[PDB]
């Protein structure tokens, strides 16, 4: 069984430019469990981004939260890139606050 | 209301880098209490949640001892697979359990479940009944055989009807503040202009618990189901929940649509509409 | 809290 993980990328509160926030990637539904995930600020990989527990649905496909403390600018881009078994090459979703 | 605990467990080998990496997490409804990671460096099992900070070492010893137990049945199980199988040793393979309890408002066992799971499929399941089992397939059914010779059914039961309720119980009563609070969707309504004939309505559902919901678009009172997209509810990292649905719309026509919300959490159901 | 697994596959 192989299953492509699902992506969300957003943040915990209503995103307000200067004020600090989390960035989530929620990644779910997928099969094995293996699996790499970076938040990236302007293209580049966000250090010490922290993650959930191994955990899984009635259906067995695994998820996890990936997250980081931010302060969301006008200007700056955010992203969350996913590589899994399943894909030819790894998945960039880009954060859009209105999502 | 209605409550349950689950316990999950994930062991995925990885040949040439040493034993499986052995994950277990618990809930309480949609709140993890306890987690155990077989790659920290002394692993102990570790509360994830206030309630269960009280429990005292002798809680955590066992507690910790079942954990390690679990992850050493399972190295060895991973190993049997491969022969049920015929399978080589050089792939990673996954081998998952959950089990736990569902109970009613007055406490009682509504429902028992202990299933396993292998490479992401169903391998074998105790049944509902708490007395017999359902294997998925012939190698299943070798456990199965070996399980019903060993009265593996009947322990499960009694742990099912004792200690599982027993628990989940105390652990209730113990997080009264959290496990028994519902904390209802903040709601909102924008508006995301596609081109000069057509906008996005959104209606956001955020920092709600627990994660069942249901949101949906109305047009003049008619459901959109087929117009709508809906994400997948996911979580805050809070403890809590988001979602939201988004239907598009004739430019000027946005009144004619609302936004339905149920939620335990909420005195009433809530009908909003997008207010410029 | 946890149950005791003790049976193999």
């Amino acid at each position: 069984i192989q299953r492509t993980p699902k992506i969300q990328v957003y943040s915990r509160h209503p995103a307000e430019n200067g004020k600090s926030n989390f960035l989530n990637c929620y990644v779910s539904g997928f099969h094995p469990s293996d699996i790499e995930v970076d938040l990236l600020k302007n293209g580049e990989r966000i250090e010490k981004v922290e993650h959930s527990d191994l955990s899984f649905s009635k259906d067995w496909s695994f998820y996890l939260l990936y997250y980081t403390e931010f302060t969301p600018t006008e200007k700056d881009e955010y992203a969350c890139r996913v590589n899994h078994v399943t894909l030819s090459q790894p998945k960039i979703v880009k954060w859009d606050r209105d999502m | 209301g209605s409550h349950s605990m689950r316990y999950f467990h994930t062991s995925v080998s990885r040949p040439g880098r040493g034993e499986p990496r052995f994950i277990t997490v618990g809930y309480v409804d949609d709140t993890l209490f306890v987690r155990f990671d077989s790659d920290a460096a002394s692993p102990r099992e570790e509360p994830r949640a206030p309630w269960i900070e009280q429990e005292g070492p002798e809680y955590w010893d066992r507690e910790t001892q079942i954990c390690k137990a679990k992850a050493q049945t399972d190295r060895e199980d991973l190993r049997t697979l491969l022969r049920y199988y015929n399978q080589s040793e050089a792939g990673s393979h996954t081998l998952q359990n959950m089990y736990g309890c569902d109970v009613g408002p007055d406490g009682r066992l509504l429902r028992g479940y202990h299933q396993d799971a292998y490479d992401g499929k169903d391998y074998i399941a105790l049944n509902e009944d708490l007395s017999s089992w359902t294997a998925a397939d012939t190698a299943a059914q070798i456990t199965q055989r070996k399980w019903e010779a060993a009265r593996v059914a009947e322990q499960l039961r009694a742990y099912l009807e004792g200690e599982c309720v027993e628990w989940l119980r105390r652990y209730l009563e113990n997080g009264k503040e959290t496990l028994q609070r519902a904390d209802p969707p903040k709601t909102h309504v924008t508006h995301h202009p596609i081109s000069d004939h057509e906008a996005t309505l959104r209606c956001w559902a955020l920092g709600f618990y627990p994660a069942e919901i249901t949101l949906t678009w109305q047009r003049d009172g008619e459901d959109q189901t087929q117009d709508t997209e809906l994400v997948e509810t996911r979580p805050a990292g809070d403890r809590t929940f988001q979602k939201w649905a988004a239907v598009v719309v004739p430019s000027g026509e946005e009144q004619r649509y609302t936004c339905h919300v149920q939620h335990e959490g909420l005195p009433k159901p809530l009908t909003l509409r997008w207010e410029p | 809290r946890r149950k005791w697994r003790r049976w193999h596959l």
